[PDB]
């Protein structure tokens, strides 16, 4: 009658948070978020995540690879799987009554994967390309390496199965990796365009595993790594970081505003044909903060340098309490905006319904970002300039400097 | 569900004694997006006028006279709004996205651009060499050049054939003037639409537009919108070979009806049935879309997509694929074959899915504020009003097999298509061959 | 570049006087084909005989 | 009155394909289904089967057979492929039905 | 072999004039022929498969 | 191959000597002589075979 | 408008086309012959047996 | 190809149907019938062609 129906959350006897929210859209979308990811891999089993992420369409026990794909399509369905170093989100979307049917397949894909030894042994050669396409984006390249140079142990592990292991992942490493991370405590049957009483009556079938935290990913030790990739692309990609900020970590929001407090500065600080921005990643027990600078070859040295001086003199008092007001607002924006699209939105009611079990209303989420400002920032920057730095780089580089050259 | 559609907030629309049409959709959403969608484009350009619409889009932000560069941006940045846009062949727009708490501020901004652009002769001489570079980039995006070339030959000789970007020679010589000659000529209320979506209350919008768009039409001309010169479709081909490239692209198509035409529905459903593939998917088992299946089994293409790109009074219903120098043929064959199948022996069980597949994109076509405004921005401009998802629903919730057949055949069977192909295409057979691929040896 | 490219003038050079822009190539040729086909239809015919 | 069990045993030794020393399944003509079946076989059993076939061929090609000892006994015949083959078939029959 | 012989038979019965001693023999074998093919074979066929659990 | 015109041992030959055969674009009548020569070979073989009937 | 009427109805569907070749051939035959025969005979008045058949059947 | 037995359009056919042709190791006489059938086709064509000479 106004379209408002408070998003009910009801933690099952397992640890399976069930978040819905009937927003009345014609097309609703259900999603199974998990605390899985490439953070829980060891020197071996590497990329088993990635592969897994692809084995999405492989036969289950309730429905065949065939049925599933044509099943979902015979409804105008859409199954897909988005994952990050520390979390895999299995979404699915459709409309009307078809949500009910669209489920059977999502249910099976996430709990009854009988990864047949052939299907996978015939699916693995996909990694070669799935990766090959993603790597056309130089940006993804540098980052993959960044985390490598930023860490040493879990998390620093690649997001796209390393080459050497392309066809060595075993059908076993897949079950074993699932049996240990796809467990009630670390899952969330989130969803939209749905009545919660229904989205709940489904978690009943979804009750097939308990093991709270099966393999828990090791804490992430930091490292001041530096790994250059000489490849002459006429234009260098560079990133620098200083470990910091963690999701839920009160010290978070600060950078966010520093993320914005920064940008117009580093950019407007480096004249010529380029691009540069403030880098920020907040992970479960760690994070990162810095800046990537896509810049022409020979003008790569200069670019990063200047970009840096700025993050520098940003800590040494060059931040009007105005810069903060403006930036404090942009986040209010980028936050709210990137919530319009039910997929970037269902991504929010999920992330939280997973890491916390709560739901910070748009009101306080502001009151929290509003909450700090002058108070930090200037300082959040300082943290960068002092701590240890880890750089990543792709490009001609012959003109690009090393961290030991600040 | 159907109830979900129905309970969907109607879109408000009301024009000015000026000419502008002001419409939009309301929700709870703090955020929003708003924009002016001009009936402007490349199609509206001349042999020496080609480019402007672009060279324009590229200065449409670098300021106004009221508030020069550093300030506009600073005023935009500073409030956290995103002012983005484009310019096609018969459509240009400029939308911003703020917190709805800025309707009146965003609106003003809008008006201050579509009406007063700095066009700093010194700003231009820079954006000049910027485009000429930015164009040199658009160039190795074979994924595109293949389409312009398609237009180029598909509508050879007419206005559409000219690429939204325009020749280097024009961008190298457009005058401070010619740009203005473009602005003052096409940027007029009767052809412009103020649309928005989010938490906005129409009236507040109206009044602000009705307030910052203080336009006044004297003559009968000013109040009249010119209808465009018809573009001759020309079944033909254009081949820009180069075995030096990783692979070749191929794009073939038949003339499209034009937005107006009710068949664009059934037709849209058509394209739903063969859809698109792209090696990352996960389906040699795919839904009917054999083109997809077969594309897998016999490793036909890197990726293929079906499209019914349409315009005011014409269109381009075809398909585009990317494939190794070597499997180009088998692909066409299999593909082009599908069109036939499609309009010679298509089944209900097929259309059933097609529909739902469309009804899914139909809905997700409107996902957020920016996108919604797009339709509204568009809808009005090309259709006349706004087509509700409740409507589109019926439109395509009533297309049976026999209807698809009757349609596709009507625009594909024994029609002379236009093919375009850049890259190592030595393997693509001549025209006659891909031509006699239009009729099924029934 | 590639924007600098055009399909040259085939107008009178070739083209049947039912094709010189400003009017649907369609509706027109769906008559032309009849003819070219008409011939073939005939040749086939003549051949049969 | 007469055990199908008792019978099968008959036919089995009667077919005498075990005189060459190859399991039942090592014989089933290789049609589309079987191929896919066998193509799903674990590499263990595959190479096993292969050799058994090559040995079979080699014998056959010599006109001579396998010592009474090496024949495989009915009860010990390993239906190594029947299971895969079956899924296959139903997999197909599932698809064939869906395409209607 | 019932067939191969059933053939060698038809043959003899062919090089033989038409009288009761023959004739019938004839149309008979000239019946087993077909059946052995059209019917027997395919039947003894599936049958043997079942004598193997197939 | 979904082709068939290329996946059939016999059928390929044809769609490989009459269809799909790469031939130079520029070719004068002096290139027909041969295809004609065939038609003769035929007309001869057909007629003569028939004339030998008498 | 003949040609258009023709195409749409006769030459479009490869199914139809053929059908008119046949029914057409039947017509072309019947007509071509009578025409030919006439042209011929006329160019030989009073020379053919059909033409003298009568001095034992009048004319 | 230094081979020749494989680099010659004609010559290949032979070294591809009489030499180098993969044939099962185990094959009974019942497989000769055919190669024989040929020899007949020949013996027939040769003799008859010659008998037609008279
Ligand atoms: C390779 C093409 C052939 C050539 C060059 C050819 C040429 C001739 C010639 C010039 C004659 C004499 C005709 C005359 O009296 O003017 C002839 C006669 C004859 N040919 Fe052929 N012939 C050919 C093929 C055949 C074939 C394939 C047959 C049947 C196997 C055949 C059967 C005969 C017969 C029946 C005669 C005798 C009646 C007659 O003289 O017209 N010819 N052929
Ligand atoms: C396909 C293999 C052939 C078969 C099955 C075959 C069979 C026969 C038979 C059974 C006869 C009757 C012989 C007899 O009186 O006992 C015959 C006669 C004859 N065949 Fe063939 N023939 C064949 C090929 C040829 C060829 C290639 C020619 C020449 C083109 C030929 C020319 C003749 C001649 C000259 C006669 C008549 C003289 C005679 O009766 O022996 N035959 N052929
Ligand atoms: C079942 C039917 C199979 C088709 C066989 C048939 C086949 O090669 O048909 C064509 C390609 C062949 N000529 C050409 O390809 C050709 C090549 C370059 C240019 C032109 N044109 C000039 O502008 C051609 O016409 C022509 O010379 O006939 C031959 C030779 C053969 O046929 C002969 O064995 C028949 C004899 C043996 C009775
Ligand atoms: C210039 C000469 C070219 C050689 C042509 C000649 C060629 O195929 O020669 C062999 C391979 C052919 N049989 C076999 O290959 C073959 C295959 C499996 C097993 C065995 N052996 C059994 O243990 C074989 O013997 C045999 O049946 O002759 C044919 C059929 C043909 O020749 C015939 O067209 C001639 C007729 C047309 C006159």
């Amino acid at each position: 009658p106004p379209h408002p129906q408070d998003l009910e959350i009801t933690k099952l006897p397992n640890g399976l948070v069930i978040a819905s929210l009937e927003n009345y859209s014609p097309g609703s979308t259900i999603g199974v978020f998990i605390k899985a990811g490439s953070r829980y891999e060891n020197s071996s089993n590497l990329g088993t995540s990635h592969l897994l992420r692809l084995a999405s369409s492989l036969t289950t026990k309730g429905a065949s690879s065939f049925k599933i794909t044509r099943g979902i399509e015979a409804v105008g369905g859409k199954l897909s799987v988005e994952s990050t170093r520390e979390n895999m989100a299995y979404t699915v979307e459709c409309l009307r009554d078809d949500v009910e049917i669209l489920m059977e397949f999502l249910l099976n894909v996430t709990t009854a994967p009988e990864f047949r030894p052939w299907e996978v042994a015939d699916l693995q050669p996909q990694l070669k390309i799935d990766k090959a396409v993603a790597f056309q984006n130089p940006q993804t390249h540098v980052i993959e390496n960044l985390h490598a140079a930023a860490y040493r142990n879990a998390l620093a592990d690649s997001l796209y199965c390393p080459d050497y292991r392309i066809g060595k992942v075993t059908s076993v490493e897949l079950h074993d990796f699932v049996q240990n991370h796809f467990t009630s405590a670390r899952m969330a049957l989130v969803g939209l365009g749905v009545s919660h009483p229904v989205l709940k009556n489904v978690a009943e079938q979804l009750l097939n595993i308990r093991g709270g935290l099966g393999l828990s990913g090791a804490k992430a030790k930091y490292r001041g790594g530096e790994i250059r990739e000489q490849n002459g692309d006429s234009l260098v990609h560079a990133a620098i970081v200083a470990e910091s900020a963690a999701i839920g970590g009160a010290e978070a929001n600060a950078f966010s505003v520093l993320q914005h407090v920064l940008g117009a500065n580093p950019h407007v600080k480096r004249g010529n044909p380029f691009d540069v921005s403030a880098f920020n990643a907040s992970y479960s027990d760690s994070g990162l903060f810095g800046f990537y600078t896509i810049s022409q070859a020979a003008y790569a040295g200069q670019v990063i340098k200047a970009a840096y001086n700025q993050v520098k003199t940003i800590a040494q008092g060059n931040v009007s309490n105005e810069n903060v007001q403006a930036a404090k607002n942009k986040l209010k924006a980028k936050y709210l905006m990137s919530v319009e699209s039910s997929e970037g939105f269902l991504e929010e009611v999920g992330s939280q319904a997973l890491a916390a079990g709560s739901y910070n209303p748009p009101s306080t989420v502001l009151q929290q970002i509003d909450a700090v400002a002058d108070a930090d920032v200037i300082k959040a920057a300082k943290k960068f300039v002092s701590r240890q730095k880890s750089m990543a780089a792709s490009g001609n580089l012959g003109h690009t400097p090393f961290v030991d050259e600040l | 569900y159907a109830q979900a559609l129905q309970s969907v907030p109607e879109t408000q629309v009301s024009q000015l004694d000026n000419g502008v049409r002001v419409a939009s959709e309301q929700s709870s959403q703090p955020t929003c997006t708003v924009g002016v969608w001009i009936d402007a484009g490349s199609r509206y350009e001349s042999e020496k006028n080609n480019g402007a619409g672009y060279f324009l889009e590229h200065l449409a932000f670098k300021g106004t006279k009221n508030r020069p560069q550093n300030a506009l941006e600073k005023e935009v940045e500073s409030m956290g709004a995103h002012l983005n846009a484009y310019s096609s062949r018969e459509h240009t727009a400029y939308y911003i996205k703020a917190l709805s708490k800025d309707v009146p501020k965003a609106v003003e901004l809008l008006a201050d651009i579509v009406q007063n652009c700095s066009l700093e002769d010194s700003q231009i001489e820079k954006e000049r060499d910027v485009i000429v570079r930015e164009l040199q980039e658009n160039d190795t995006s074979m994924r595109e050049v293949v389409f312009n070339y398609l237009h180029a030959t598909a509508f050879q000789g007419t206005g559409l054939a000219q690429s939204v970007e325009g020749p280097s020679e024009n961008i190298r010589k457009l005058s401070r003037a010619d740009l203005t000659e473009y602005l003052s000529t096409h940027y007029t209320a009767p052809r412009m639409v103020l649309a928005a979506a989010g938490g906005v209350e129409h009236q507040q919008l109206l009044e602000l537009a009705q307030k910052h768009f203080g336009g006044v039409p004297f003559t009968y001309d000013d109040d009249a919108v010119p209808t465009l010169s018809k573009c001759r479709f020309t079944g033909s081909q254009i081949r820009h070979r180069e075995d030096g490239l990783p692979l070749a692209h191929v794009a073939i198509a038949v003339e499209g009806p034009g937005w107006a035409h009710p068949d664009l529905v059934a037709l849209q459903v058509a394209n739903a049935i063969i859809g698109h593939y792209d090696r990352t998917y996960g389906g040699g088992l795919h839904s009917s879309s054999p083109l997809a299946s077969i594309a897998v089994t016999n490793k036909l293409c890197q990726s293929f997509q079906t499209f019914s790109i349409c315009y005011s009074e014409t269109g381009l219903f075809g398909f585009y694929f990317v494939c190794d120098r070597m499997s180009i043929d088998d692909m066409m064959f299999v593909l082009q074959g599908q069109w036939m199948r499609l309009c010679t022996s298509i089944s209900e069980s097929e259309v059933l899915r097609g529909k739902n597949f469309l009804r899914n994109a139909l809905v997700s076509h409107l996902d957020g504020t920016t996108p919604v405004c797009e339709d509204i921005g568009r809808e009005l401009l090309t259709y006349g009003r706004r087509i509700p998802l409740e409507e589109w629903e019926e439109r395509l919730a009533e297309v049976d097999a026999r209807m698809v057949r009757e349609v596709c055949s009507k625009y594909i069977y024994d029609q002379c298509p236009a093919v375009a192909g850049p890259g190592p295409i030595e393997q693509l057979p001549d025209y006659n061959r891909i031509r006699s691929g239009m009729f099924w040896l029934r | 570049s590639h924007t600098d490219i055009k399909v040259p003038n085939f107008s009178d050079y070739r083209r049947p006087p039912d094709d010189y822009s400003t009017k649907s190539s369609r509706e027109s040729d769906p008559s032309r084909k009849g003819f070219s086909y008409l011939v073939t239809a005939v040749t086939t015919l003549g051949v049969a005989y | 009155s007469r055990w199908l069990e008792g019978i099968r045993k008959w036919y089995y030794n009667a077919a005498g394909f075990n005189k060459y020393g190859l399991m039942r399944d090592d014989t089933i003509y290789e049609n589309d289904d079987v191929k896919e079946a066998i193509r799903r076989l674990p590499e263990n059993l595959y190479d096993d089967r292969m050799f058994r076939i090559k040995r079979a061929l080699d014998l056959n090609m010599r006109q001579q057979i396998l010592p009474k000892e090496q024949w495989t006994k009915y009860e010990e015949d390993v239906p190594y492929l029947e299971p895969y083959l079956k899924e296959v078939i139903r997999e197909r029959k599932e698809r064939e039905e869906w395409d209607k | 072999w019932l067939l191969v012989a059933n053939l060698l038979i038809l043959t003899w019965i062919g090089s033989q004039p038409v009288e009761h001693p023959f004739i019938i023999i004839g149309q008979m074998a000239s019946l087993s022929y077909f059946t052995i093919l059209l019917i027997l074979f395919p039947t003894i066929g599936t049958l043997e498969n079942k004598m193997l659990n197939y | 191959a979904p082709n068939i015109r290329k996946s059939h041992p016999l059928l390929k030959m044809i769609n490989n000597s009459l269809i799909d055969l790469p031939a130079p674009s520029n070719i004068s009548a002096w290139w027909n002589f041969g295809s004609l020569l065939a038609v003769c070979l035929m007309t001869q073989i057909l007629t003569g075979l028939l004339l030998a009937m008498h | 408008t003949l040609t258009a009427r023709l195409y749409s109805l006769l030459f479009r569907r490869t199914s139809t086309f053929a059908l008119t070749i046949v029914v057409g051939a039947l017509l072309f035959e019947r007509a071509f012959d009578q025409g030919a025969d006439a042209i011929y005979e006329h160019i030989n008045e009073g020379k053919l047996w059909k033409h003298i058949k009568h001095k034992y059947e009048n004319k």
